[PDB]
RNA sequence: CUUGGAUUUACUGAAGACUAACUACUGCGAAAGCAUUUACCAAGGACGUUUUCAUUAAUCAAGAACGAAAGUUAGGGGAUCGAAGAUGAUCAGAUACCGUCGUAGUCUUAACCAUAAACUAUGCCGACUAGGGAUCGGUUGUUGUUCUUUUAUUGACGCAAUCGGCACCUUACGAGAAAUCAAAGUCUUUGGGUUCUGGGGGGAGUAUGGUCGCAAGGCUGAAACUUAAAGGAAUUGACGGAAG
C-alpha cells in the first residue's frame, strides 16, 4: 500500500526537531528544525516554527517517495523534563494536514530508572 | 633479592627422558609448598595453574602473562599486580586484557598466564623511613641511588 | 550541490513466516559500487514494527517487534527476530496506584542456542467482591510469584527453537500459563511478557533461516 | 544440627579423641563412626578411611576444622579426628 | 546578622586567637 | 454507661474479650482425643500444639504446628476432653 | 605496666621521622610481625619470612602471601571470584 | 506558632524520606512533602483529533494517551497555582476538589 | 560547539553512580536510617502458648556502642552533579541569583570526626479517663464472592471479634495565655516510680583552664560591663512584586 518512513520528532522547550528516517532509522531523509525557520532564539520552539518545519519535511518527503510516516515523539528526557515541547503538537498536525498519511504514534521519550544527578543544585534554580 | 615478589621453585617430570625439571615461577598469592600446579591448554581454573588466555573467561585474574606465544611471561610480574581478562575474539584467536598500568592490550589467545595475583602486594604502603633502608633496597638491585639534583651541580 | 538521493537504491523488507503480513515495508541504502557492495552494509539493520501490523489484528497494538536483516537476495531483505518490547504508553496505562507491581527476568538459551533475557510483568487483581481500597500482596507471595515466573520462562524457552517461541509469544502462551500457575498463590491481572532481548546468537545457518522464509 | 546430636554422645556415651586412638579403635572393631575434620591432611584422611573400609565403619566428614571440632566436643584443644565407641542418649548413629 | 554567620565569624576569630597565642608557645 | 454490673458481665460479651481481659483470665485452648484414620488409639493432643505429634503404633504425623491451633491431618477426628 | 601510650612498636624509632610516618609504620608493622592461623594444621603459628613468605612452625608449610599479611583483601576477592567463575565453567 | 499539624508533609512513624527534584526548578524536596499531580492528557489536541484520524492509514485507530506524574516543590506549585492559599479552617480539608 | 559535519537519527560498546513508575497520612529499625533479583549469614517486634524461671525489675550521673551530610588521612575509582576557581550575562555596582566550564567532594576500602530545625522543637516505665471509621502484623469464629482443578487439605476476597503497631476523624469530662492537646487530662480537690534541663534580655556558648581530635573542631564553661524591657500567643488595622 503506502510507503512508510519514521518521523522522529524531538520537541524540547528551546527547539523542535522534525526528523524523518527510513524504517531502520539508519537513513535520514529530511531533518528540518524550528531553528532553520526563524532568526530569534526565543521562538525556535514556537508552534508556528514547528508547522513551517514540518511542511518543509513533508515537501522533502514527497519528492523522495515517502507517502506515509510513523510518529515517534520524544521530549528531552534523561534527567530533564519528560513533557514534550510546544512544537511537537504543531509538527504532528502540520504533517497530517500536508497530504502525508499517518501510521503508528508512540511516545519514545528516554525515561530513566532513577539515574544520574540533575543540574540546578539542591536548592533549585532561584528566580 | 631485588624483587618484591617471592619466587616459587616447581618440579615437573620430563616427558621424554627420565629427569626432573625445576622451573622458577613467580609465586601467586595463595600458592603453597606441596601444591600441585597444572600447566597447559586443558588445565583447570585454580590458583597457580598456567592456562592459555583463550581458556579463561572474562574477569579472570591472571599474572605472569606472555606477551608473545612462548616467551615464558612478560606482563604483571611484580608484587600485588595482575592482569584482568576483558574479552575474547575467537575468530581472530585474540584476547583483550587490562595491564597493571591500566592499558588495554590485545594478545594471542594461545599465550599463557598464571591464575591469581602476584604475592607480596602492599609493599609500598610502608614508609622506608631511612636513607639506610633505601641503601639496602638498592644494594641488591643496581647503582642508581642516591640521586644528586642536576640543579645543584 | 549533489542531491545524495539520486544514488540510493530501494530494497524490500520481508518478515519471517511466523507472522502473517510478511511485507513489512521498504528501505534504502547507497547503491552498490565497486569498492563497497550494498549487501554487506545493509545486513545487520534492525527494523522496529508494531506486532499489530505484522498480524493485521489490533489486539497486538501494544507490542512492537525488532526485525534484524541477515540475508539479502536481490531486492528482498530476509529478516529475523531481534527482540520484543511493549509500547511506552501501554506500560504507563497499566501501572496504577493502590496495587502491587511485580517484575521478573531470566537469562535462558533456546534449543538452537539463542541466548535471551525475557522480562515478565504482572499486577495484583482486585476481586469482584473486594471492598478495601488497595490490593496489595504480601512480600512472601510476591517472592513465590517471582519464583514462579522465572521457572516458567526457563521451561518454555529451553525446550523449543526460536521459531516455535515466536509463535508462542504472539498469543501470550507464557503469560497465560503464569496466570494459571499462580492462581493458588494470588489472583493476577495483566500478566504479560513485556520485553524480550536477544543477547547471543548461534553460528549463522542460512539454510535454517531460509526455511523460515518459505 | 548434627553438632547437637554429637554433643549428646560426648556427654553420655563413650569416645576416643585423636588419630592414634581412632586407629586402635578401628583395629578392635569397637568404633561405630569415624568423624574427620575438614582440614585433616588428605594422606591421613585417605588412610583413616582405608582402615574404616576394612573395619566396616561409616565415616562422617565434619564440615569445620580441627579447631571447631574440638569446641563442639566441649574441649579446649584441637581434635583432628575422633571415633564414637558408644552412642548413648543420642541418635547420631541413625543419622550418619 | 544571621545566627549561622555570626557563629562562623566567631569561629574564624577564635582561629586567629589560637594562631596569635601560638607565637608565645 | 454510668451504671453497669461489672461483677456479672453478659456471658456473650464476656466471651468476645481478650483472654487476659476477662474477670478471671482463662485459656480458650483445650485438649483433644485424636482418632487417626489408620487405626484406633486414644492420643491426647493439645489444641494449640507446637509439636508434630505421632501416634505410638505407626510413625505417622497426626498434626502440624501453626501460628495458632494445630492443624489435624486428613482422616483425623477430634473430640474435646 | 603499659609502657607507651600510643607509639607501641614504633617506640624503637624514638622521636624521628614524623608522627604521620611513625603511625603509618606502626599499623603495617604490627601486621607483619603477627602470628596467623594456619589453614592446614589449624594452629596460630604462621609468621612472615621475607615479604610474601609466610611459614608455619608446626607443619612446616610455606604459603605465598602479602608483604605484611598472610592474605590481602584483593587475593581473597580473587579467590572467591575464581571459585565462582570455576563453578560456571565446570557446571 | 505551629501552622499545620502535618508539618506540610506526610511523614509519620518515619525518620527519613528520600528526595525528588521539582519538575519546574529542580529543587530537592522530600517525596512525602512534594505536591504531586497525576495527569492523563490526550496526546493530540481536540482540534487536530479529526484531521489526524482522517489522515490515518488505519480505520478505527485509537490515539494513545500521554501518561505523566509531575512532582513540584512548594515554591513552584504555589507560584504556578497548582495549590492555593486556603483559609485557616479550610486548610484541613484534604479531599480532592470536586 | 559547528561544512575539519555540530545538533539530530539507527545499531554497537565502555564506565561509574542510582534503583523511576508500583510508592500510600503504608511497613521495618534504638536513632541516624532502610526501596532491583537471587543466594548465603546472624538477628528482631507482634501474635499463639493450660511451655519454662520466679522479682530476675523501672529510670538511670560515670562510662560505653551506634551516630545524616559535610569534612580529614591513605589506597582505589572518578559516569553525573558540583563548593573553590574560571567565565557570559544582569546591575549604578554586583565577587551573587541565571548561563557555560569546572577542582576537591559526590562512590568504594581501611581509619578519624561526633555534629544537624539529629524535630513530634513534646524523656522513659506503670495505671485510669471517650466514642468512631479506616489501615499493617498475628490469632479465633463465619459468606448471594472469584479461583486451584472438578472441589476440597489451594489462595484471594467478605463479615465479626480481639491483642499489638503507623495514623486519622468527632467531642471536650479535663487542661492551657492562646495557638491547641486522648495527652499538653486524672495539677491550690496541689504527692505512682524515675533521668535530664531553665530562672529577665544581652555580653555569650565569648575569655580562660581541663579533656578528646591529625586538623576542621567536639565536651565542660565564666566574669567585667550594659539594659526596661526582650519575648510568646492571639485581635484589629496597615502593608505585600500572595491567592480568589
Ligand atoms: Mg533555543
Ligand atoms: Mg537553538
Ligand atoms: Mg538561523
Ligand atoms: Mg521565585
Ligand atoms: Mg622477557
Ligand atoms: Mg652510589
Ligand atoms: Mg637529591
Ligand atoms: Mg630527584
Ligand atoms: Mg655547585
Ligand atoms: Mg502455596
Ligand atoms: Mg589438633
Ligand atoms: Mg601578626
Ligand atoms: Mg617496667
Ligand atoms: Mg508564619
Ligand atoms: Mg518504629
Ligand atoms: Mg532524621
Ligand atoms: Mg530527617
Ligand atoms: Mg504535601
Ligand atoms: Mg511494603
Ligand atoms: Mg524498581
Ligand atoms: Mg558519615
Ligand atoms: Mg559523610
Ligand atoms: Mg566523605
Ligand atoms: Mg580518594
Ligand atoms: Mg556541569
Ligand atoms: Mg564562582
Ligand atoms: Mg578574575
Ligand atoms: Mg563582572
Ligand atoms: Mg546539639
Ligand atoms: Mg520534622
Ligand atoms: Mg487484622
Ligand atoms: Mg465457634
Ligand atoms: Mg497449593
Ligand atoms: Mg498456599
Ligand atoms: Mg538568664
Ligand atoms: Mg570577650
Ligand atoms: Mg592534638
Ligand atoms: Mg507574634
Ligand atoms: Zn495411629
Ligand atoms: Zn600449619
Ligand atoms: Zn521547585
Amino acid at each position: 500500500s503506502q510507503v512508510f518512513g519514521v518521523a522522529r520528532i524531538f520537541a524540547s522547550f528551546n527547539d523542535t526537531f522534525v526528523h524523518v528516517t527510513d524504517l531502520s532509522g539508519k537513513e535520514t531523509i529530511a531533518r528540518v528544525t524550528g531553528g532553520m525557520k526563524v532568526k530569534a532564539d526565543r521562538d525556535e520552539s514556537s508552534p508556528y516554527a514547528a508547522m513551517l518545519a514540518a511542511q518543509d519535511v513533508a515537501a522533502k518527503c514527497k519528492e523522495v517517495g515517502i507517502t506515509a510516516v510513523h510518529i515517534k515523539l520524544r521530549a528531552t528526557g534523561g534527567t530533564k523534563t519528560k513533557t514534550p515541547g510546544p512544537g511537537g503538537q504543531s509538527a504532528l498536525r502540520a504533517l497530517a494536514r500536508s497530504g502525508l498519511r499517518i501510521g503508528r504514534i508512540e511516545d519514545v521519550t528516554p525515561v530513566p530508572s532513577d539515574s544520574t544527578r540533575r543540574k540546578g543544585g539542591r536548592r533549585g534554580r532561584r528566580l | 633479592p631485588g624483587r618484591g615478589a617471592p619466587l616459587a621453585k616447581v618440579a615437573f617430570r620430563d616427558p621424554y627422558k627420565y629427569k626432573l625439571r625445576e622451573e622458577t615461577f613467580i609465586a601467586n598469592e595463595g600458592v603453597y609448598t606441596g601444591q600441585f600446579i597444572y600447566a597447559g591448554k586443558k588445565a583447570s581454573l585454580n590458583v597457580g595453574n598456567i592456562l592459555p588466555l583463550g581458556a579463561c573467561p572474562e574477569g579472570t585474574i591472571v599474572s605472569n602473562v606472555e606477551e608473545k606465544v612462548g616467551d615464558r611471561g612478560a606482563l604483571g610480574r611484580t608484587s600485588g599486580n595482575y592482569v584482568i581478562i576483558i574479552g575474547h575474539n575467537p575468530d581472530e584467536n585474540k584476547t583483550r586484557v587490562k595491564l597493571p598500568s591500566g592499558a588495554k592490550k590485545i594478545i594471542s589467545s594461545d599465550a599463557r598466564g598464571v591464575i591469581g595475583v602476584v604475592a607480596g602486594g602492599g609493599r609500598i604502603d610502608k614508609p622506608l623511613l631511612k636513607a639506610g633502608r633505601a641503601f639496602h633496597k638498592y644494594k641488591v638491585k643496581r647503582n642508581s641511588w642516591p640521586k644528586t639534583r642536576g640543579v645543584a651541580m | 550541490v549533489v542531491d545524495p538521493f539520486t544514488r540510493k537504491d530501494w530494497f524490500d523488507i520481508k518478515a519471517p513466516t511466523t507472522f502473517e503480513n510478511r511485507n513489512v515495508g521498504k528501505t534504502l541504502i547507497n547503491r552498490s559500487t565497486g569498492l563497497k557492495n550494498a549487501a554487506d552494509g545493509l545486513k545487520g539493520r534492525v527494523f522496529e514494527v508494531c506486532l499489530a501490523d505484522l498480524q493485521g489484528s489490533e489486539d497486538h497494538s501494544y507490542r512492537k517487534i525488532k526485525l534484524r536483516v541477515d540475508e539479502v537476495q536481490g531486492k528482498n531483505l530476509l529478516t529475523n527476530f531481534h527482540g520484543l518490547d511493549f509500547t511506552s504508553d501501554k506500560l504507563r496505562s497499566l501501572v496504577r496506584k493502590w496495587q502491587s507491581l511485580v517484575e521478573a527476568n531470566v537469562t535462558v538459551k533456546t534449543s538452537d542456542d539463542y541466548v535471551l533475557r525475557v522480562f515478565a510483568i504482572a499486577f495484583t487483581k482486585r476481586q469482584p467482591n473486594q471492598i478495601k481500597k488497595t490490593t496489595y500482596a504480601q512480600s512472601s507471595k510476591l517472592r513465590e510469584v517471582r519464583k514462579k515466573m522465572i521457572e516458567i520462562m526457563q521451561r518454555e524457552v529451553s525446550n523449543c527453537t526460536l521459531a516455535q517461541l515466536t509463535s508462542k509469544l504472539i498469543p501470550e502462551v507464557i503469560g497465560r500459563e503464569i496466570e494459571k500457575s499462580t492462581q493458588t498463590i494470588f489472583p493476577l491481572q495483566n500478566v504479560h511478557i513485556r520485553k524480550v532481548k536477544l543477547l547471543k546468537q548461534p553460528k549463522f545457518d542460512l539454510g535454517s533461516l531460509l526455511a523460515l522464509h518459505g | 544440627n548434627i553438632n547437637s546430636k554429637l554433643a549428646l554422645t560426648i556427654k553420655s556415651g563413650k569416645y576416643t579423641l585423636g588419630y592414634k586412638s581412632v586407629v586402635k579403635s578401628l583395629r578392635t572393631g569397637k568404633a561405630k563412626l569415624v568423624i574427620i575434620a575438614a582440614n585433616t591432611p588428605v594422606l591421613r584422611k585417605s588412610e583413616l578411611e582405608y582402615y574404616a573400609m576394612l573395619s566396616k565403619t561409616p565415616v562422617y566428614y565434619f564440615q569445620g576444622g580441627n579447631n571447631e571440632l574440638g569446641t563442639v566436643c566441649g574441649k579446649l584443644f584441637r581434635v583432628g579426628t575422633l571415633s564414637i565407641l558408644d552412642a548413648g542418649d543420642s541418635d547420631i548413629l541413625s543419622s550418619i | 546578622m544571621r545566627d549561622k554567620w555570626r557563629k562562623k565569624r566567631v569561629r574564624r576569630l577564635k582561629r586567629k586567637r589560637r594562631k596569635v597565642r601560638a607565637r608565645s608557645k | 454507661v454510668l451504671v453497669q454490673d461489672l461483677l456479672h458481665p453478659s456471658p456473650a460479651t464476656e466471651a468476645k474479650q481478650h483472654k487476659l481481659k476477662t474477670l478471671v483470665q482463662q485459656p480458650r485452648s483445650f485438649f483433644m482425643d485424636v482418632k487417626c484414620q489408620g487405626c484406633l488409639n486414644i492420643t491426647t493432643v493439645f489444641s494449640h500444639a507446637q509439636t508434630a505429634v505421632t501416634c505410638d503404633s505407626c510413625s505417622t504425623v497426626l498434626c502440624t504446628p501453626t501460628g495458632g491451633k494445630a492443624k489435624l491431618t486428613e482422616g483425623c477426628s477430634f473430640r474435646r476432653k | 605496666t603499659k609502657r607507651t601510650k600510643k607509639v607501641g612498636i614504633t617506640g624503637k624509632f624514638g622521636v624521628r621521622y614524623g608522627s604521620s610516618l611513625r603511625r603509618q609504620t606502626k599499623k603495617l608493622e604490627v601486621q607483619q610481625h603477627a602470628k596467623y592461623d594456619c589453614s592446614f594444621c589449624g594452629k596460630r603459628t604462621v609468621q612472615r619470612g621475607a615479604t610474601g613468605i609466610w611459614n608455619c612452625k608446626s607443619c612446616k608449610k610455606t604459603v605465598a602471601g602479602g608483604a605484611y599479611t598472610v592474605s590481602t583483601a584483593a587475593a581473597a576477592t580473587v579467590r572467591s571470584t575464581i571459585r565462582r567463575l570455576r563453578e560456571l565453567a565446570e557446571a | 506558632p505551629k501552622k499545620r499539624a502535618s508539618n506540610g508533609r506526610n511523614k509519620k512513624g518515619r525518620g527519613h524520606v528520600k528526595p525528588v527534584r521539582c519538575l519546574n526548578c529542580a529543587r530537592c524536596v522530600p517525596k512525602d512533602k512534594a505536591i504531586k499531580r497525576v495527569t492523563i492528557r490526550n496526546m493530540v489536541e481536540a482540534a487536530a483529533v479529526r484531521d489526524l484520524s482522517e489522515a490515518s492509514v488505519y480505520a478505527e485507530y485509537a490515539l494513545p494517551k500521554l501518561y505523566n506524574k509531575l512532582h513540584y516543590c512548594v515554591s513552584c506549585a504555589i507560584h504556578a497555582r497548582i495549590v492555593r492559599v486556603r483559609s485557616r479552617t479550610d486548610r484541613k480539608i484534604r479531599t480532592p476538589p470536586q
